[PDB]
């Protein structure tokens, strides 16, 4: 229900709404290391 | 000066800081404020990370300054911040272009400048960083014609609607692995470039809505089979959409709204199983679509000239020069390769 390419057209959201934190990476922060991604598509790790 | 550093990694980028300090002109959410002292990483919006490089050295790992409404540019200093991989610009109000310096930023993964004020022609800096995978630069001025060297690069995602690109999409679009393409809301003249037919693997979302697009649609769509995402809207594009539509079987949003369509509408739409917002309007179809699976699905049939359905258009505007089918090869692009289904 939610998709990035229609957040795309909106100029203010953002894909990963944690200050700092890697877009591919918005999960709950304990060290925010942007080095550890662990994801290469944002379609499937959105949000 | 008197100031100690840990690692001399943060006093390159306390150099960098504190000249694009200079570099900003006007502050509203006072992040500014704490950039004091040689501890960098207390910095408002300045992140730091261990260096994969060495895991004993703290260093800059990343800059984040989204929904701060600063306003400056963008200095060459910061190319100083090597170890830098992700920087996050979102809805500032940085002006000028974007410095050559970034060619340091070796371990660069991910760069949004979105929602700025950006001139110029399309940074070329951002194709050689060699770790970029998401590049973000919507809603600016960039000038010019998209390179076509952007689209040969291994990227995950590409957003650059709503900005002063021209001169159509390239040709070789096709070979690209991004998962998301945005395109949209740009003054980009030509047709759907035909290369898309070879994203099926990779490509999940694509938006060319509001472009100046106009031909036909092609058939080879049908390779996109895990796209969730096809919205052409507010294009030029006419001709009849082909019968391949029910391939993309994980086509969730398709919006066709806002073009030239002529003919019926496919039976094979009733394919799409995870179809859930289906949008054919304002185009000048004559055939309606089936009964397969239409509650929880929301299908807009307006201004198109089928005579069963409500709310049409104009009869009038309808039987009109642009209502009549089209050759699809009076077209000057090279859309498809085989002949259309009829
Ligand atoms: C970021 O920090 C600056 C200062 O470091 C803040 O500016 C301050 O804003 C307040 C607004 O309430 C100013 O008070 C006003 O003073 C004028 C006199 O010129 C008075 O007529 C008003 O009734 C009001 O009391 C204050 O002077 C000003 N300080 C400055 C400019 O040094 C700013 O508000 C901070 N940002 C945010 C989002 O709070
Ligand atoms: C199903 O998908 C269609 C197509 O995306 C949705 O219609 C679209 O709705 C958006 C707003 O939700 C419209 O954007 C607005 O367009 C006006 C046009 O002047 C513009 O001025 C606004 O600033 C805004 O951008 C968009 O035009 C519209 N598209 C069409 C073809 O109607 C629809 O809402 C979706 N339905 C559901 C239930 O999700
Ligand atoms: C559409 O494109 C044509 C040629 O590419 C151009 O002359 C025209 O100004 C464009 N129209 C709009 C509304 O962008
Ligand atoms: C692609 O579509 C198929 C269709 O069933 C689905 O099983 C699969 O999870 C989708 N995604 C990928 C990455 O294959
Ligand atoms: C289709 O979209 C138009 C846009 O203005 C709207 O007026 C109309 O009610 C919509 N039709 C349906 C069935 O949602």
């Amino acid at each position: 229900r939610r998709y990035i390419g229609y957040d795309a057209l909106k100029k203010n959201n953002v894909p990963c709404s944690r200050r700092g934190r890697s877009y591919y990476d918005c999960k709950k922060r304990r060290r925010n290391n942007p080095y550890r991604r662990g994801c290469s598509a944002i379609t499937h790790c959105y949000r | 000066p008197s100031l100690k550093f840990e690692n001399p990694s943060l006093r390159q980028a306390y150099i960098a800081l504190q000249s694009w300090k200079q570099a900003i002109f006007s502050d509203p959410f006072n992040f500014t404020a704490n950039w004091n002292g040689s501890d960098v990483c207390s910095y408002n919006g300045i992140f730091c990370a261990p260096s994969p490089s060495s895991p004993k050295t703290r260093v800059v790992a990343g800059i984040d300054l989204n929904h701060a409404d600063m306003a400056g540019y963008l200095p060459r200093e910061l190319g100083l911040l090597t170890d830098l991989a992700l920087f996050h610009l979102n809805s500032n109000r940085f002006c000028g272009e974007v410095p050559l310096t970034f060619k340091h930023m070796k371990l660069l993964f991910e760069l949004d400048l979105s929602n700025n004020r950006f001139v110029g022609k399309f940074p070329n800096v951002v194709l050689s960083l060699p770790s970029l995978k998401f590049l973000d630069l919507r809603y600016n001025e960039f000038e010019g014609s998209i390179p076509s060297k952007l689209f040969d690069k291994e990227l995950d995602a590409i957003f650059l609607n709503h900005n002063r690109f021209m001169f159509g999409i390239p040709e070789n679009m096709g070979n690209s692995p991004v998962s998301a393409l945005v395109l949209a809301d740009n003054d980009l003249g030509g047709c759907i470039p035909g290369s898309i037919g070879l994203m099926g693997k990779t490509l999940n979302e694509i938006i060319l809505s509001n472009d100046n697009l106009t031909g036909c649609l092609p058939p080879q769509i049908g390779n996109l089979k895990n796209v969730t995402v096809f919205d052409i809207s507010f294009n030029r594009l006419s001709g009849p959409l082909p019968s391949s539509i029910g391939n993309m079987k994980s086509l969730e949003q398709l919006n066709v709204a806002n073009n030239r369509f002529t003919g019926v509408i496919p039976s094979s739409i009733c394919q799409l199983s995870n179809l859930e917002n289906f949008t054919y309007s304002s185009n000048f179809f004559t055939g309606d679509a089936p009964r397969c699976v239409a509650d929880n699905v929301v299908v807009n049939g307006s201004m198109n000239c089928i005579d069963g359905k409500e709310d049409q258009r104009s009869s009038k505007e309808c039987s009109s020069p642009a209502s009549r089918s089209v050759d699809c090869s009076k077209f000057g692009c090279n859309n498809f390769f085989s002949p259309l289904e009829n």
